């Protein structure tokens, strides 16, 4: 049976925050601690499945969030934090079981580190007669910024100010955004987002 | 007897006398005499003496300032004063110990220190090198650096560059502690992109090649220079790792363009209100920022958020005027211009939209002094309607239609024209009174308001007045169009109305100017009214400020338009008065009086026989930006570039053929570069158009040295008398 | 009758007229008229039309110049005129084919060229572009480039610096081509250390932020360029490899220290003499060089180097004057200071030390005009023992006893100052004679001095003139110490020496100058004397040339010295005559004159009432160094920087107080900077000293745009007249 | 016994012409043929001696001067040339029978290319009242230019001009000197001038 292809997220830059990939893992079967393995763990924090069981159980879809994080900004990424990092840049879905890994990549990893850390500190949304109003834009969890088109990769420095106007699709307006940028460290820190579900055809994808 | 001589103003033979102080307690002030620092009783008036200046005959430095801490244990003396623009200097600072009477030598100050200032409260330091900010919590430790990016001409951290310095806030500082000093908030200005103005300079005779200076300066259109704004904890700070600075970023409704940070103001301990204003500055925003102890940074909401545009004009008179919030902070009282155009006190509160105005009527509260939780001290020109005076009153913040004025009858004959400093809870307050007679400073106790005693009363100089012939002061108003535009008079002594004496224009007319109050002075117009028989007036014609802002924004986006005619009809209006010889009438101005003196002697009305124009607004894509585009706009085909070009002096060269001109400027002017008076002389010269003209070597805007000062005043004067035919 | 009016000389309604012409062969030359160019026969007087101008109504450019080819087959054509300073300039530049009638396309020469010259005979062409040197055998051709180094304000090729353009050469160009064209002979020059003097320029109304102009210009004492010699051979250029250029050093006797390089004059095809000179300018030294043929580099003998030194002064009269070589190239005549004092034609063997003076006397020759295997033509001021005059002598060269004037007597009334312009054979001669009558131009046949005919008379002029009332022109002497001292009086038109008229110094004093001649001008000085009624003088004292070296020399380093004085002393003589009013009395000046009118008036003589100093140099340290070394030698302790201090107008300025005084300077001054103005104004501002000024806007030293230089002139005669109380 | 060692030529960056080195070889036996072989001769122009013959006879004493020379310049080296290269920097002596031999250096050989070439175009010496007296200061064959004092290794740029005063031992005077500086090439290209001598125990360098 197909294996389920976790290359996506060791190979090159891997994406920042805010502009994070996902890969839904249907109909295969997969060894999680070999994933874990490669990197060195510093935070695994479940919530609605015990670690040691999200390796073993069966799943309907395993869905997978990978994004460069530092070990720096932990508590901005705890269930319930307050930071600009979860209303701009990422916030952890708990509608299904979830587990929340922090890792550091060790040198002799296929990834590449991106020149810097990067997060969106200001989301903002301006309209009315002068354009007065403002409206801040925060994100539903799991979903993405409206800000991350402006600069997907990374920010040139810190405090790099955005702003274009929003298509009548997009509902008028012109979106402003703020971007912090954070130094980036010895080694590549790294953070994934794993959600399982369960339901139509349950054995989908279950390990080895 | 004799006349006030020319002699007498330059050398400053009749001198005034001041009465300055420091208030260090609610109850106790510092004042200095003969060099000896004095502590006075504010109630008593028993003064023992703080510090006595021999304590520094050891130093070795001759001492241009001192500054002692608020708590009172150390004094922070300057040395090494280098000036650079109108605010800005560079000095070498050393701190003495009051309580140990000994100099510090550990972790001295730097040399070339851009900036320093003392916590609100105790003893804590900042102080600015490089471009960078230092803290320094005990003055015999280390300094912790806040700052690592300053560098020169590009980065200022917690220091202005010129145009900031100049137009935006009037001091050199970005510094702002908060209120009991644990919060150092600052702003970092970046003219990566901002052109440079260069000038020759020629030091002195020694030099071989002259430097050229180079300033970033953007004039009207150009890169404005960007800011941004900071806070840091100045109690977490520590010795092994760099300090944290949290950034506090604009309102969304100005990153949306270029924009300017115009006001800091503290609220509370946790709490601050920064104002940003667009580029095109008629729409402002204060932003309330509270400090979150849970995540370490600052809060501003956006309900929070409070919105001072203009429909008429600009916001502000130069500017949107500070909050004065109550002790809580929910609330702050700030002038705003009301419904009607004129500029009351309205009461906001942080999380509400509207205000509720506490002052209305047909005058402008020109500034709020001090606010109790019982009494709000405010200074209008409401008294007897004058625009011109200023006189201090308090309102009762239970029922606002109970006011009470506390100077203007306390002598409204001499004393028209008041200032006041209060004590740190405003239990007693020292009144300044400018004029019309000989300055006056008295001190008053707030609870009864009664009048403590007399501080300084000038009669030293009254004494000395009497031997000399001295000038009047004619003050009164015209109506033109069924408004009263008002007006001054110097008259000669033994004024005789029905003789025509010559008559010399004193003409400013900038956007909200006033040239028309009740100070009083004694200064070039002195001389030529007493020696010279000169009748020396000014006027406040449309966009003169105080009046309302149908008066003020009459020039929006068309300056040299009414200003300059309204000048024009002053003197149409002084000469069919009759006791003025309209052979022999005058101009004379020095900045935007120099813009308007060159356009009226352009405009071809035949009304002046001849003007003299120093430093000189020529072109007004010329000036900065912050000061041009508040009246004008930008210098772009979309917005106003028409008038930008037909408002230049060089445009009216071929009407100076009627006139006699001298033009006057100053080769090292930062503000008014000497490039303008070139042109203006470029356009004369090709015109074919004689006048004369005269540069002064080295010297800025205002020429303020001795021997430059005393040359221009000698030699406009003998332009004047050989205009006049005078003996 | 009317009066020669300041508008007559502003206006130019009184024009001279010229007769230029270009000797093409022996015996024909041209000469444009009503813009078609005519080739006179010169025996015969017979003209035919070379060129008619309206070939180039197609064109489409405005055509500043031509330059026809020696052999006649191409004509240059300039457009796009841009003057840097004094010489140099750039434009751009097409070749039309005279012979098919038709524009060069092909290979045309790029736009910004810095010069172009022709080849002394036939077609090449050489010019410098991006100071770089390119040679073109045939107009239609691809050009060689001959040098790779060249860069802006650093490395000159083919081309002069600042100080070598201005103070070495008068002229742009450092190339010098071969007599029949096959060598090209180039220097190139090295600024890399030499100091930058900078000054704002303002263009026009529509510059926002002005230019700072940079040009590298050693002030006294700096930094001076470095210079090195090249020849290049323009028959053996291959288009497939890159060209040599094969160096020619200075002699070593140069090569220890900072030397110039001064003279190139070319002696045979392949014979060349360079000449040196020692930045203490008082030793030179002519290198002889002739082309190896077989080694193909060039041979410059030890044996026949020529040092030519002076020991009261500097050498030659502003530099070492240049050899004319005979045919053979063997010896040359050369114009040296004799023992006695006096500048006379010497002649030298190439390789023998002594050279022989064929003249001698109590005057000194002037120029070598022409030189013939039998007779020598030379230009000196012996007649009448009159230093102010020139006439054209032919020495036998069989016989230096016998000596011929072949202008002396011409018109001896009319005409005493001549100029000559000789065939490529001197087979005929031109004689231009500029005074002291109206300028007359003559044709001459060498063979017997025939007068030929008349070309231009003025006598157009001379019918206009009569119904002006001009002034009249004296010319004497007078005696100090038993030395004649020379000087001239434009004196009023009927002149009445009963009367006391006042008088108007005119003065230059500038080492080796002449201001009194007899050559004939309409300028300001006729204005003010058949208008005003004020007599002009001007007057030749000790540093005066053409008068001997103990007169030219008596300054030597110590300018401001003794030409201060002796004009001093001439108005003293001037007063003491009778006709003359003391009570008013001026002085006036432009470069040099501009120094000393300022000394004077800072000298407290008390003699004059006024003075006015245009582009003024003010102390000999801020002006370059090839002529201020050449009279004052180094500013350092070791050699002269105590009088270099002790020269300076600023230290004057307290003498000011008596006199008044107007100074006048261009802004965009490359030659006598404005700093030099900036630091009189500033010296007399600080010791208190009333004066007028005046700056004119992007003006440079001689001021040439056509507003300034009437603005000017107008603003001195008001000046002048206000100070005579004139009408 | 000993082999004549002829290292020295071989090693680092080889002198300048002005400036060249020479060997006396003494009591040892050679391996000629060897030592040209090292390289690519171009020129091998004997006089007094068949080039054939010197690789052969037994000499009292070898003496051998190298420095680098380009082929560009061969012309001015040939016996009796005009240059300045033998005027100021080298020429050649005859008194004994001498071997001239201009030879460009492989890519796999120990030397090291200097900058470029250099050679003095002029070196005289300056005296008189007032320095007026110019004295050309030309080399006997086999000597050192005095010049070669001022910049013993080569010239930054072509025209350098030196001067400095000599000491009374030198003769007083203030010696003047400058120096060409001519392009460096693809290959090193070096010089040998090979002289012998014949007398006191003629065997004492014989070869192999
Ligand atoms: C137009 O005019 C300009 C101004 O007049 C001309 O510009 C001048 O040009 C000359 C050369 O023509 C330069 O001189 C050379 O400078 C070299 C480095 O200079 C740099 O640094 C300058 C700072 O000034 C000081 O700092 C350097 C430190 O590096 C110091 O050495 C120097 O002397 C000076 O005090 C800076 O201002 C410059 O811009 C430069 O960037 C310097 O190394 C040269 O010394 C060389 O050469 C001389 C004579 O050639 C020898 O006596 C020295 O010993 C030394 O020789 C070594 O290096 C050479 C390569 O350059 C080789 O030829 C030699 O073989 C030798 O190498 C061996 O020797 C070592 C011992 O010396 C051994 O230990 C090694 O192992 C090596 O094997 C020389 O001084 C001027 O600096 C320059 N001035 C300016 C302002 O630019 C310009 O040329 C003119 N242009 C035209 C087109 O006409
Ligand atoms: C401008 O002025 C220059 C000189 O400044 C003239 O240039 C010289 O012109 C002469 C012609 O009179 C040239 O001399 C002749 O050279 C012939 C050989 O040409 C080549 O020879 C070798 C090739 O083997 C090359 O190395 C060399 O460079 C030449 O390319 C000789 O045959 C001639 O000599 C004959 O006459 C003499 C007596 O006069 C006899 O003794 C000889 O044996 C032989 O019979 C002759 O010498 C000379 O080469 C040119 N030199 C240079 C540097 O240019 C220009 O001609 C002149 N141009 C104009 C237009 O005026
Ligand atoms: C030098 O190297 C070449 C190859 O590039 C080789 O053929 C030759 O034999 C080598 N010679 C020596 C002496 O190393």
């Amino acid at each position: 049976s197909k294996e389920c292809d976790f290359t996506p997220m060791l190979v090159g830059v891997p994406p920042q925050v805010y502009n994070f990939k996902r890969l839904v893992f249907t109909n295969c079967n997969y060894n999680l601690t070999k994933l874990l393995s490669l990197f060195m763990v510093n935070e695994f924090s479940c919530n609605g499945i015990s670690p040691d069981a999200i390796a073993r159980g069966c799943y309907s879809s395993l869905t997978v969030d990978y994004f460069a994080y530092p070990l720096s900004m932990r508590s901005y990424i705890q269930p319930g934090s307050a930071g600009d990092i979860s209303l701009y840049n990422y916030k952890q879905s708990f509608a299904n079981p979830t587990c929340r890994v922090l890792a550091t990549a060790p040198a002799n990893l296929t990834l590449t580190k991106p020149s810097a850390y990067g997060y969106f500190q200001k989301c903002s949304r301006v309209s009315g007669e002068h354009n007065s109003v403002e409206t801040p834009l925060y994100i539903n969890p799991g979903e993405y910024s409206i800000c991350r088109s402006f600069s997907p990769y990374g920010f040139s420095e810190d405090g790099e100010v955005f702003r274009r106007q929003l298509t009548q699709y997009e509902g008028g307006g012109i979106l402003v955004g703020v971007g912090a940028k954070l130094a980036m460290t010895d080694k590549l820190e790294m953070g994934f987002i794993i959600s399982v579900q369960y339901g139509t055809d349950t054995n989908s994808v279950c390990p080895m | 007897r004799k006349t006030y001589t020319l002699t007498d103003y330059l050398k400053n033979t009749y001198r005034l006398k001041l009465y300055s102080l420091r208030w260090i307690s609610d109850h106790e002030y510092l004042y200095k005499q003969e060099n000896n620092i004095l502590v006075f009783n504010a109630e008593y008036g028993n003064s023992s003496v703080f510090l006595e200046n021999s304590t520094f005959d050891e130093f070795g430095h001759s001492i241009n300032d001192y500054s002692i801490s608020p708590d009172g244990q150390f004094i922070l003396l300057e040395y090494n004063y280098v000036k650079q623009w109108r605010h800005s200097y560079t000095a070498s600072y050393d701190i003495y110990d009051l309580n140990k009477r000994q100099l510090i030598t550990e972790e001295r100050i730097p040399n070339n220190t851009q900036w320093v200032t003392w916590s609100p409260v105790g003893h804590k330091l900042a102080y600015v090198w490089n471009n960078d900010i230092y803290v320094k919590i005990e003055p015999n430790l280390p300094s912790y650096r806040i700052t690592w990016t300053g560098k020169e001409d590009i980065i200022y951290n917690g220091i202005t560059d010129w145009v900031y310095e100049e137009e935006v806030f009037s001091a050199y500082s970005a510094l702002w502690w908060s209120p009991n000093g644990t919060f150092l908030a600052y702003a970092q200005f970046n003219d990566t992109e901002v052109p440079l103005i260069e000038y020759s300079f020629y030091s002195d005779e020694s030099l071989q090649y002259p430097k050229t200076v180079r300033v970033p300066y953007p004039k009207a259109g150009a890169v404005n220079p960007t800011v941004k704004f900071f806070v840091v904890n100045t109690d977490s700070l520590s010795s092994v790792t760099n300090a944290t600075s949290i950034q506090i970023t604009a309102p969304a409704s100005m990153l949306i363009g270029d924009h300017y940070l115009c006001d800091v103001t503290w609220a509370t301990q946790e709490r601050i209100s920064l104002q940003w204003l667009r580029r095109i500055q008629n729409y402002s925003v204060m932003d309330i920022c509270d400090y979150d102890e849970s995540s370490g940074r600052w809060n501003c909401l956006v309900a929070r958020q409070h919105i001072e545009m203009s429909t008429t004009g600009w916001v502000g008179r130069f500017r949107p005027s500070e909050p004065h919030f109550t002790l809580d902070g929910n609330s702050f009282y700030k002038i705003i211009s009301n419904e009607e155009g004129y500029r009351h006190i309205c009461y906001f509160q942080i999380d509400k939209k509207d205000c509720t105005f506490i002052t209305k009527g047909t005058w402008e509260v020109i500034g709020i002094e001090a606010l109790t939780s019982d009494y709000l001290y405010y200074i209008s020109n409401e008294y007897k309607g004058m625009p011109g005076g200023r006189n201090l009153y308090k309102i009762q913040l239970s029922d606002y239609t109970k006011v009470t004025c506390l100077s203007c009858e306390l002598n409204p004959e001499r004393c028209q024209y008041y200032s006041v400093s209060f004590s740190k809870e405003a239990k007693y307050y020292q009144l300044r009174c400018s004029g019309p007679g000989l300055p006056l400073y008295t001190l008053h106790s707030s609870v009864n308001d009664k009048g403590l005693r007399v501080l300084e009363d000038n009669s030293a100089l009254d004494k000395m007045l009497q031997n000399v012939q001295m000038p009047s002061k004619k003050l009164d108003f015209i109506i033109l169009n069924e408004t009263k535009f008002w007006y001054q008079m110097i008259l000669p002594p033994h004024f005789d109305k029905s003789k025509k004496y010559p008559l010399l224009l004193d003409v400013y007319a900038g956007p909200c100017s006033q040239k028309a109050d009740t100070v009083f002075r004694l200064n070039w117009a002195t001389y030529l009214a007493s020696t010279e028989n000169i009748i020396v007036a000014s006027f406040d014609g449309r966009g003169s400020g105080y009046q309302g802002d149908k008066i003020m924004h009459a020039i929006n986006r068309r300056l040299g338009t009414f200003e300059v005619e309204d000048q024009i009809e002053a003197a149409r209006q002084f000469s069919k008065m009759g006791f003025v010889d309209n052979k022999r009438i005058a101009i004379w101005g020095w900045s935007y009086g120099g813009y308007v003196t060159s356009m009226v002697l352009g405009s071809g009305s035949g009304v002046f026989k001849c003007g003299i124009a120093v430093a000189p607004v020529s072109r007004w894509e010329y000036y900065d930006s912050v000061y041009t585009e508040r009246y004008m706009g930008l210098p772009t085909p979309e917005d106003n570039l028409d008038h930008y070009r037909n408002s230049t002096v060089m445009s009216r060269a071929e009407n100076f053929k009627q006139v006699e001109y001298l033009l006057i400027h100053g080769t090292a002017d930062d503000n008014v570069h000497f490039q303008q008076s070139a042109q203006i002389s470029k356009a004369l010269v090709d015109v074919g158009v004689d006048f004369q003209a005269m540069w002064y070597t080295d010297e800025d805007h205002g020429i303020a040295s001795s021997t430059a000062h005393q040359h221009i005043y000698t030699h406009m004067s003998h332009f004047i008398k050989q205009c006049f035919s005078l003996p």
